[PDB]
């Protein structure tokens, strides 16, 4: 059996299609190595913070917060970081993160006892889940809009880094 | 085989008084018997065989290039490049990229893109050398359908030929410059 | 005397025969010989091109080839593996 | 039964007829105590190592690499004169080599000196098969005996074979 991205390549023993967006893409032989659930939570962060980091990065070009601008003049995208590390507003959202994420630490030892299912932290206030084909599509979604929101922030950021502009200043002229 | 014990395959003998190693399988596309010096006993044949192939597709696609580059130059080349071309240029570009210029950097995507090509397509190579079943050279790449029956075989021969042409060509294209500069056809003409 | 304690999943991987079996590499026992022998390569190119960068060290080295470094030693357990892999039929 | 070598001696038990580079020769009897097939490889590796080396002390003389043309023609300054990191190259290549022959001695049934470089099948004629088996322990012994000479003429004169030759610098 061949994998269906790769076709010239051996399908990946780990890689069992029952996950959203598995079309057995793994050249590497990643998934060999660490627990498919852990590299399924680490996806799916990535993806998650990925996706918040790319509407940011949009919003923060259309808009900014009441008093934003006299703090950070005009140093928008990763400029302001270091300008907050001066204020208070990274450490925070770093300490507040890092709540969130010991009780995500707590989350991933259940995960890989096979007590959880990979990325569930069961947050769903507004039912979108009411049937199990639209829940497949939406998770089919989100892990592709994940890993597309990884790229466009590296997109973002690194265009950032050659111009000084941003995302939505660039396309500007 | 396209054309078997005649065009390749069995019985033909390239070299009288130096026969092809016996290890030399007859029903490889491009066998003829053409192995004077027994070098296909020193390596692995998958590995031999892929390895001409890919020199030989990298030999293509320079010869094209090389002709075209030669011939005809995309739209603000002129403003980097100018009158300089091949073996000059990637070093010069280098320069450029040594030099601060944050424009000519071509050398360096191509370099990245092509490694990293080669990095995620190591593995067919790790399972074609334990016997599996990718041959060497196939990665299955047919976009248009052309070779989707036995219309594949005649071209598979032709393409390992091309292949060896080329690998001639360059060595020209590149030689011929190392003494005089200019290009293949202002070498011709 | 008492019964000496382990961590759960401790498997037996006395071994004498050519090659010990993959148990012995982990989390990497699924790794086929060739990837461990080509990471070995590239681990020993990228931690002898970054040595070679921070031989003259100075006050302010750079933290990437400082990482990257420590792919040098790497390559030795990877080219062990490999060796393990390849006479385990893998 | 008496060797042919020392003809008063008589045959060692362990060496044979069968083996290439066979004259009966072992006073010390050095094949009754040690693996035969062992010492038979180790003769063979030693003696190809001398051709290259005997060949390679002399030859720099004729002419040099155009990147080595300022090096010493003297072996054991051209040693030194040579970086780290050729040598390195040099020890990585041969350690590449040094693994196939780790695998056929240490895990293998082959016979004494066979890596599988045979490319152009020079032994597949019988009479050639066993001239060549012959004469490449002749000519390793003989190297052997040539390159602990030039070595050590090399340590007295601080100049190559040839050079050392045509001076005439025979006495220290
Ligand atoms: C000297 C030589 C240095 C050379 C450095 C080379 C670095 C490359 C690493 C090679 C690939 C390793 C693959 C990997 O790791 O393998 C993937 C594994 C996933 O393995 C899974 O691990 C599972 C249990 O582990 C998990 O469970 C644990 C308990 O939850 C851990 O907390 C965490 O969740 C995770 O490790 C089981 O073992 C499963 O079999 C397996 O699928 O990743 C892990 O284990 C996750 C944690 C290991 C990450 C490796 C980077 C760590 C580097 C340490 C230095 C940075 C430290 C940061 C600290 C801050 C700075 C001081
Ligand atoms: C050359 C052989 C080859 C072929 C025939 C395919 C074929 C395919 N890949 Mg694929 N792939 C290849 C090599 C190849 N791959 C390599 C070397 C890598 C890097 C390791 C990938 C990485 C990869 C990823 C990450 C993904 C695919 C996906 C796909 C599928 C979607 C088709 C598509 O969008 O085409 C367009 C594809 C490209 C522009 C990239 C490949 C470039 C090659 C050289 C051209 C091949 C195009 C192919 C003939 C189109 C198929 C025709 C038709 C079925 C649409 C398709 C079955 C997707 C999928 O559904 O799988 C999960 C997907 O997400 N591929
Ligand atoms: C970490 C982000 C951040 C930072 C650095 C600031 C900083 C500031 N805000 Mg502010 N603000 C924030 C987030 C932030 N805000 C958010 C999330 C909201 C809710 C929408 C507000 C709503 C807000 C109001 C309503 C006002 C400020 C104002 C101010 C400025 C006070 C000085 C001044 O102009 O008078 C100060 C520089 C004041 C101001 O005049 O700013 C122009 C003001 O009246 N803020
Ligand atoms: C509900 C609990 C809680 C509490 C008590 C605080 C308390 C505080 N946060 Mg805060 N924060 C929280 C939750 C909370 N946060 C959460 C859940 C987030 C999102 C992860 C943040 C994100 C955040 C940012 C980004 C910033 C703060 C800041 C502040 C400080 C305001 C300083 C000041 O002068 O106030 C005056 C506040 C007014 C509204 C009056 C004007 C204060 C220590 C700011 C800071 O450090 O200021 C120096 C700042 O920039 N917080
Ligand atoms: C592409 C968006 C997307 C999609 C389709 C999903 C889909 C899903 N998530 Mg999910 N998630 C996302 C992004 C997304 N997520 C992000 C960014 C985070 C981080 C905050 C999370 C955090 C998260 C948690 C913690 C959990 C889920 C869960 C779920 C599942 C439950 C069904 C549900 O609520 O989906 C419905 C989702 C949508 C209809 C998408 C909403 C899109 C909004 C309306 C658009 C917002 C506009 C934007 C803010 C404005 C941009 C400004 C502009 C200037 C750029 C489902 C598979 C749960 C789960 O797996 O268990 C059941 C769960 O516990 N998600
Ligand atoms: C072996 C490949 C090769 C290499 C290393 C070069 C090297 C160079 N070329 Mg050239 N070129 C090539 C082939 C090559 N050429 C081919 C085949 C063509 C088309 C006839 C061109 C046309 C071309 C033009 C028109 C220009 C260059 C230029 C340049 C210079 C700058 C780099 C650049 O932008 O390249 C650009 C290279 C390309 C656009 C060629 C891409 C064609 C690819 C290979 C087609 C592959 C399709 C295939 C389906 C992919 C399969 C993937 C996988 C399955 C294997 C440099 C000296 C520039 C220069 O300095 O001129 C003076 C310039 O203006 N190239
Ligand atoms: C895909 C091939 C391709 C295409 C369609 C173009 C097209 C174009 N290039 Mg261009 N270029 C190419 C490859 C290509 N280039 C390559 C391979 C290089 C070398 C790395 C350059 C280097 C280059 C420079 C330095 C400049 C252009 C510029 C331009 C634009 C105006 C032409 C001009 O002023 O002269 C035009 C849109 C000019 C520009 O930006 O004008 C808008 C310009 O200054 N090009
Ligand atoms: C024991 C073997 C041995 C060793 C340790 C050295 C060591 C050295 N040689 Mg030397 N050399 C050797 C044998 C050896 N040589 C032989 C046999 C020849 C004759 C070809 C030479 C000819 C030679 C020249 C001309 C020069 C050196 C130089 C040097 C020095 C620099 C390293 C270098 O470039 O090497 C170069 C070594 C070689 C080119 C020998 C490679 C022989 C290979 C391993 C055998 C090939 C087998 C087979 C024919 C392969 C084809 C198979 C095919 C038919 C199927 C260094 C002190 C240089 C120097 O510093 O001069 C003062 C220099 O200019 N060597
Ligand atoms: C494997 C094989 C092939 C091979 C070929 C390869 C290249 C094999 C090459 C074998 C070569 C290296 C043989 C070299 C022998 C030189 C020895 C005998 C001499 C030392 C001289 C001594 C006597 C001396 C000296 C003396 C010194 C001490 C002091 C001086 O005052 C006097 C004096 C100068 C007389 C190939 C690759 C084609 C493939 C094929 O399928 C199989
Ligand atoms: C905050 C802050 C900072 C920062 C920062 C930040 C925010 C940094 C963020 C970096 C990110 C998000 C990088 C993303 C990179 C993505 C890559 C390389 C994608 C590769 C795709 C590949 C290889 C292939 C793709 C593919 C292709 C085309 C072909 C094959 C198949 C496929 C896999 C689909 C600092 C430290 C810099 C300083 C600053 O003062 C403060
Ligand atoms: C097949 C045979 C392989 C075996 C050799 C591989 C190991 C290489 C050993 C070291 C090679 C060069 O290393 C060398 O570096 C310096 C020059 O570069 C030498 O420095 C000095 O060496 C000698 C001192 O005894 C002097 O005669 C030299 O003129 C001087 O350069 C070091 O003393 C030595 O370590």
């Amino acid at each position: 059996a061949m994998s269906d991205s790769v076709p010239f390549l051996k399908q990946p023993e780990a890689l069992d299609g029952s996950m959203a967006g598995d079309v057995g893409f793994d050249p590497l032989g990643f998934s060999s190595i660490g627990d498919i659930n852990f590299l399924r939570e680490a996806e799916l962060k990535h993806g998650r913070i990925a996706m918040l980091a790319a509407a940011g990065s949009i919003a923060q070009d259309i808009f900014t917060f009441p008093g934003v601008s006299k703090v950070v003049g005009t140093a928008k995208m990763t400029g302001v970081h270091d300008i907050l590390v001066k204020q208070g507003a990274m450490g925070q959202l770093l300490l507040w993160l890092s709540f969130l994420e010991v009780f995500g630490t707590i989350a991933l030892l259940e995960t890989l006892d096979g007590k959880r299912a990979p990325g569930d932290f069961k947050f769903d206030p507004l039912n979108f889940s009411k049937n199990p084909e639209t829940f497949k599509r939406y998770q089919l979604a989100e892990i592709k809009n994940g890993r597309l929101a990884m790229m466009g922030v590296g997109g973002m950021v690194h265009g950032y880094f050659i111009t000084g502009k941003g995302p939505l200043e660039l396309l500007g002229n | 085989l396209y054309k078997d014990g005649v065009m390749q395959g069995k019985g033909l003998v390239a070299v009288p008084f130096a026969l092809a190693p016996d290890s030399l399988p007859a029903d490889i596309p491009g066998y003829v018997g053409f192995d004077p010096l027994g070098l296909s006993t020193l390596c692995n044949l998958d590995f031999l065989r892929e390895a001409e192939i890919k020199h030989g597709r990298v030999a293509m696609l320079a010869v094209t290039g090389s002709l075209v580059q030669d011939v005809f130059q995309f739209p603000g080349v002129d403003k980097v490049i100018g009158n300089a071309k091949m073996i000059g240029a990637h070093d010069k570009f280098i320069a450029g990229a040594h030099a601060g210029d944050t424009r000519s950097f071509a050398m360096h995507q191509i370099i990245f893109w092509v490694g990293l090509l080669e990095v995620l397509t190591m593995p067919a190579l790790f399972e074609t050398m334990n016997g599996g079943p990718r041959q060497p050279g196939d990665f299955k790449f047919d976009p248009l359908g052309l070779g989707k029956g036995d219309k594949l075989a005649r071209k598979q021969l032709t393409e390992i030929k091309n292949g060896r042409l080329a690998m001639i060509g360059v060595g020209g294209m590149v030689h011929h410059y190392l003494l005089t500069g200019k290009g293949p056809l202002q070498f011709l003409a | 005397y008492s019964p000496v304690p382990s961590p759960e999943g401790t498997k037996e991987v006395y071994w004498e025969t050519k090659a010990p079996s993959s148990d012995v590499l982990g989390i990497g026992a699924g790794v086929s010989s060739g990837n461990f022998a080509a990471s070995s390569v590239v681990a020993l190119m990228i931690g002898g091109f970054c040595t070679g960068q921070v031989i003259p060290l100075t006050s302010d080295p750079n933290p990437l080839f400082l990482i990257g470094s420590f792919l040098l030693p790497y390559s030795w357990a990877l080219h062990v593996a490999a060796w393990i892999q390849k006479n385990n039929g893998k | 039964e008496m060797s042919e070598a020392i003809p008063f001696l008589p045959k060692p038990a362990n060496i044979d007829a069968s083996m290439p580079g066979y004259s009966g020769f072992d006073p010390l009897g050095f094949s009754d105590y040690y693996n035969v097939k062992w010492m038979q490889e180790a003769e063979i590796k030693h003696g190809r190592i001398c051709m290259l080396a005997a060949l390679g002390m002399m030859f720099p003389e004729f002419g040099t690499l155009p990147q080595f043309s300022s090096f010493s023609t003297n072996p054991l300054e051209a040693f030194y004169q040579v970086g780290p990191a050729g040598w390195g190259q040099i020890l990585l290549f041969i350690g590449v080599l040094e693994s196939f022959s780790y695998e056929k001695v240490f895990y293998g049934d082959s016979a004494p000196g066979d890596l599988g470089f045979d490319p152009l099948r020079m032994s597949s004629n019988a009479a050639s098969a066993k001239h060549y088996a012959r004469a490449e322990v002749m000519n390793g012994r003989l190297a052997m005996i040539g390159f602990s000479g030039m070595l050590h003429h090399a340590i007295l004169t601080k100049q190559g074979p040839i050079t050392q030759i045509v001076e005439q610098n025979f006495v220290p």
